[PDB]
DNA sequence: GCCTGCAGGC
DNA sequence: GCCTGCAGGC
């Protein structure tokens, strides 16, 4: 899918080679510095033509803060090369490989797929609130619930609150929310563990459903 | 660390200003206040000249916490700071005599780091970190000071948890290792592990500055 | 003098 | 996050 901001949502789709859909949404969190920040990045075919773009997009999550750059590249390939750069610049690791390694200050890969208008304009903004970067993957919204199981445990263990902030970084990273501005709590209290766990059990029955 | 007001000596003339919107010169004193970057996550410095930032409407009552780096700075810039923010006796004597060593061990290290810039290279203070096993940090500055410390107060020893390096904070040293590939190592403490400086074979200013060193010091922190 | 990476700026 | 004047490396 295109993204909005590029003003070609109309007008291109997203260039493929069978697996490899060029378009990655990467996120990065830090709590001890309060750092909560995405990087959308897509290379662009036309609809039907020999032009071929590359789209950059950053700023904070489900904040307004963040621009983005449209550049034309040369020809269809070299695109590619500038896109698999930026990707190991700012992942580190590769564009394709098995490893996932994350690296320290470095982003990691997020898996993606009448008055009722009036009302349902309101239920459409409310899905972006608790989704603030799209819709997730089974697989990724599993390993943040393996994650609240292993802060569950490390909490009953009381002990060692940086593996908690370690932990909630993992976490946050793998479900974006919109703090606004605000610093991205801990996960301390057995309230919002409890809490989040309901929330990641209502997505999941919705993303069940949607079959 | 997340404080509003930042003062430091410039690190390269290409700063401009947001009061005259002309640029500033290298090795000079300047202030600036952090906000938000409206094109990215996170802060960024506005910088001002030391005569424009007072006529802005900034009203700084304390400089010696408020302001970022104001530790870290010549003493006598410290007090012309102090001075422009307006426009017991046991005790006292205890105060005043730690606020008089405080300035010694300042320009001690100010003059250190003079003949360190006068007779080495960037280079040189490169392989000279290289070898007490420490770190090269990016900037010329943050090559200086930690070149200054390593002198006076010890080669650092690596974190006992993260086995990462250690830097000094204007309020104590704080690790900057990676306990994991997702967030860095939080270790912050007044007093490191270290063990003793070591001049290698070419270093004939060892005596130059180190001999001059009365040593048998320790780090002074701010209150 | 050329070049290419980057610490500094925003 | 991206832009670039610049210094060391040759
Ligand atoms: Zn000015
Ligand atoms: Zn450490």
């Amino acid at each position: 899918a295109v993204d909005p901001d590029s003003g070609l949502e109309h007008s291109a789709h997203v260039l493929e080679k069978g697996g490899k859909v060029f378009s990655a949404t990467l996120g990065l969190v830090d709590i001890v510095k309060g750092t909560n920040s995405y990087y959308k990045l897509q290379l662009l075919e036309d609809d039907k033509e020999n032009r071929y773009w590359i789209f950059r997009s950053w700023g904070r999550v489900g904040t307004v803060i963040g621009s983005n750059k449209l550049e034309q590249m040369p020809s269809k390939e070299d695109a590619i090369e500038h896109f698999m750069k930026l990707y190991e610049e700012k992942t580190g690791n590769a564009w394709h490989s098995k490893n996932f390694t994350k690296y320290p200050k470095k982003f990691y890969p997020l898996e993606i797929d009448v008055e009722s208008m009036k009302k349902a304009m309101v239920e459409y903004e409310i899905d972006l609130q608790k989704m603030p970067l799209g819709k997730l993957s089974k697989r990724q919204i599993q390993a943040a619930y393996s994650i609240l199981s292993e802060v569950q445990q490390a909490v009953s263990q009381g002990s060692s609150d940086s593996q908690i902030l370690d932990l909630s970084n993992r976490f946050y990273t793998l479900i974006p929310h919109d703090f606004g501005m605000k610093k991205p709590p801990l996960l301390n209290n057995a309230d919002s563990v409890q809490a989040k766990a309901e929330m990641l059990d209502n997505l999941l029955d919705i993303e069940v459903a949607y079959s | 660390s997340d404080k509003l007001y930042r003062v430091e000596y410039a690190k390269s003339g290409r700063a401009s200003c947001k009061k005259c919107s002309e640029s500033i010169p290298k090795d000079s004193l300047r202030m600036a206040i952090m906000v938000q970057s409206p094109m990215f996550d996170g802060k960024v410095p506005h910088w001002y000249h030391f005569s424009c930032f007072w006529k802005v409407g900034h009203s700084i009552r304390h400089p010696d916490v408020e302001v970022d780096g104001f530790s870290e700075l010549r003493w006598d810039d410290q007090q012309k700071v102090k001075k422009t923010a307006e426009a017991s006796k046991k005790e006292k004597d205890k105060d005043s005599k730690l606020e008089k060593a405080l300035k010694a061990q300042n320009d001690l290290i100010w003059n250190i780091k003079d003949e360190l810039k006068k007779v080495c290279s960037t280079n040189d203070l490169k392989e000279l970190l290289i070898f007490n096993k420490q770190q090269v940090p990016s900037g010329e500055s943050a090559i200086l000071d930690r070149v200054a410390d390593g002198m006076v107060f010890g080669a650092l020893l690596p974190c006992e948890e993260c086995s990462g390096q250690l830097v000094f904070k204007s309020d104590a040293y704080y690790c900057t290792g990676d306990v994991t590939a997702w967030t860095k190592c939080m270790v912050k403490t007044q007093t490191p592990n270290r063990k003793e400086w070591v001049t290698p074979k070419e270093f004939r200013e060892i005596s130059y500055l180190k001999k001059l060193k009365v040593k048998k010091q320790d780090r002074i922190f701010p209150p």
